[PDB]
């Protein structure tokens, strides 16, 4: 890995851009038995109480 | 616990054949379609308790 070091910092492993636009390229899933994962929620709410 | 099980396996549902499509597959059907590819060949198992 001493000699791979000279690829694996590079920034074009770090940055998913091209990736995520790809994720969002194929959009939601189709096939019904996975309609059962699309329940993750990142929303927002006070932290009050 | 049918449709459970049908996510398990990966296989889906029959999807409500008809009767006179019932008696079809009773007569002989070729339900089951090609793969994507196939460089081997033909696909051959079977299962024994």
């Amino acid at each position: 890995f001493v000699d791979a070091l000279k690829t694996l910092c590079h920034p074009v492993l770090h940055e998913p851009a091209p990736c995520l636009q790809t994720f969002t390229e194929r959009g939601p899933p189709s096939e019904p038995a996975m309609q059962r994962l699309l329940e993750c929620r990142f929303q927002q709410e006070p932290m009050g109480g | 616990v049918d449709r459970w099980i049908r996510h398990a396996a990966g296989v889906e549902r029959p999807q409500l054949l008809d009767t006179e499509t019932i008696s079809m597959l009773t007569f002989g059907s070729m339900s089951e379609r090609n793969a994507a590819a196939t460089v081997h060949g033909q696909k051959a198992a079977c299962e024994l308790i």
